[PDB]
């Protein structure tokens, strides 16, 4: 039941970079929302 | 801002002062009531008779005049609440 | 059938029935004279056929309401007073469960240390100098909307679910875990139980001591519940049979039961209150349709 | 702890995160913070 | 010393409309930052 297989792996890290949004909330409210911008643009629309 | 000091005096340090003022919160309200006979004659003419039309227009003018009086009362409540808060803030002149 | 469509039709029918109860169609001639604010108010024209709960505004000196200005939802008691200036005065269930005898000494002292001041001491002296309890102080309803000004404004619910406004955060009755007990063979039999308040007196050789009990049972019938409470209280009933003759104080019974209202079985949850750090175990009933029946005494 | 962010805010679907029932997990306290309500709690709305 | 003169005065209320950003932070962190888009667009620049 053992065979070598050719797999398509990652080779580097992912990235996560703040925006100005998350920087200001981290400064003033001690906190971070992940996906604050994608979150906000879908906040008021139908597809929440 | 500081001032440069002359001979034999310690120059003072860069004084930085941070304060925070909160918000007082204060509601106001006005009630007015309508009688049940006024509510009955406000919403329908039972038969289309002359007396019933008179009472329908009286009920309508009652509702309208009470709405205008209540809106005026909210304006004057804003007046009085703001004067209340300025008097609670204001220290008198000899102290000032 | 379609199913989804009929479901939307029923939901639209319920929303339109709520609007039919809420607003009123106007058959005034409705001429174009008025300003737009009066125009939109004459188009809407609310009436109070929407809340369907019955409340009462109440003024009480704020020295008496020590945990109850913070913890919304409490039983309240009307104490009439021979003072003309305030003819009635309002009382917390915990404020009266202080000198109730059911409460153990640790909980009693702990609550008292909440309730220690001059006003509350004088009122407890008045309550003790009263002869009986049940018709000098009385049941009044369930707490919502504490204001806490100078003289604190308390709303209080006579009938219906407990809420101020917006029909949000529907509060619940808070009963001290020690004072309540459920006499039935199967506790929490099938479904929603009726919550009662039982006042039971007792005589320790000198004076009468009252006890404040809260029972939860599946029985609706008051004859059935006093028949289960006699079986529960048959010993002390016997002691009062000896007391009530040699006494001369104007009372004629052992205790009395009165219905608060409905509850739900799954809406019973435990917890604790805390005021000034005193952790205090309670059984928090969650959603209560308040329904005061008459007092029914048993001897 | 606030739960109304979970109650309201945008969510990302996840397929077959639990192969097993979460009834046992809720009833026997696998978790550190959990908030459960059967009837629909209207307290999601008082956004102060 | 007492005169009666014409003064340019306001006649309406000032407005303020909550942003989508402030709505998201009000749901998440129980807070509103006023002027939030200014704190965003003036953060990483020279003119903080």
């Amino acid at each position: 039941y053992i065979s070598t297989q050719v797999v398509s792996a990652p080779i580097s890290y992912g990235h996560f970079i703040m925006g100005k949004e998350n920087a200001v909330t981290a400064i003033a409210y001690r906190a971070i929302m992940a996906d604050f911008t994608q979150f906000t643009v879908n906040a008021g629309t139908e597809q929440q | 801002p500081r001032v440069a000091t002359g001979n034999d005096v310690t120059a003072p340090k860069e004084t930085t002062i941070m304060v925070a003022k909160h918000s007082e919160k204060h509601p106001i309200n006005i009630s007015f009531d309508l009688s049940a006979a006024c509510l009955e004659h406000l919403e329908n003419t039972f038969k289309n008779t002359v007396i019933d039309q008179i009472l329908n227009i009286n009920a309508l003018h009652t509702v309208l005049r009470s709405l205008k009086n209540s809106a005026d009362s909210l304006e004057r409540g804003l007046i009085h609440a703001f004067m209340q808060t300025l008097l609670r803030k204001s220290p008198p002149q000899f102290i000032v | 059938m379609n199913s989804k469509s009929s479901a939307r039709a029923a939901i639209v029918d319920t929303v339109e029935a709520v609007k039919k109860r809420k607003y009123i169609s106007i058959e005034a001639g409705t001429l174009n004279n008025v300003v737009e604010k009066e125009r939109k108010f004459l188009k809407q024209f609310l009436s109070g056929r929407e809340n369907l709960r019955i409340a009462a505004r109440v003024f009480t000196p704020c020295e008496l309401l020590a945990p109850e200005l913070e913890n919304l939802g409490m039983l309240m008691y009307r104490f009439e007073t021979d003072v003309d200036n305030p003819k009635i005065l309002f009382v917390g269930l915990f404020f009266l469960c202080s000198n109730a005898f059911n409460v153990s000494a640790c909980v009693r002292t702990a609550l008292t240390t909440m309730y220690t001041n001059s006003m509350v001491d004088n009122v407890l002296s008045m309550i003790n100098t009263c002869k009986y309890l049940e018709d000098k102080v009385s049941l009044f309803g369930v707490t919502s909307l504490v204001s806490c000004g100078s003289s604190c404004l308390l709303s209080c619910v006579m009938q219906g679910n407990v809420y101020d406004a917006n029909k949000e955060n529907i509060h619940g009755l808070t009963v001290l875990k020690e004072i309540f007990l459920e006499p039935d063979w199967e506790p929490r039999q099938h479904s929603t139980q009726y919550v009662y308040v039982v006042h039971v007196y007792k005589e320790v050789l000198s004076k009468l001591q009252y006890g404040i009990y809260v029972v939860l049972t599946s029985f609706q019938n008051e004859d059935l519940v006093v028949d289960i409470l006699r079986q529960y209280f048959e010993k002390e009933r016997f002691l009062f049979l000896n007391y009530l003759i040699n006494s001369n104080t104007t009372l004629s019974y052992f205790g009395s039961v009165q219905r608060i209202g409905r509850c739900a079985t799954e809406d019973i949850k435990s917890g604790f209150l805390q005021y000034r750090g005193i952790t205090l175990p309670v059984i928090k009933l969650e959603n209560i349709f308040v329904d005061l029946s008459e007092k029914k005494v048993f001897v | 702890e606030n739960w109304q962010a979970t109650e309201i805010l945008p969510k990302i679907e996840a397929p077959l995160n639990i192969f097993n029932d979460i009834k046992t997990y809720t009833a026997e306290q696998l978790f550190d913070n959990l908030r459960i309500y059967f009837g629909d709690d209207p307290s999601r709305y008082n956004i102060s």
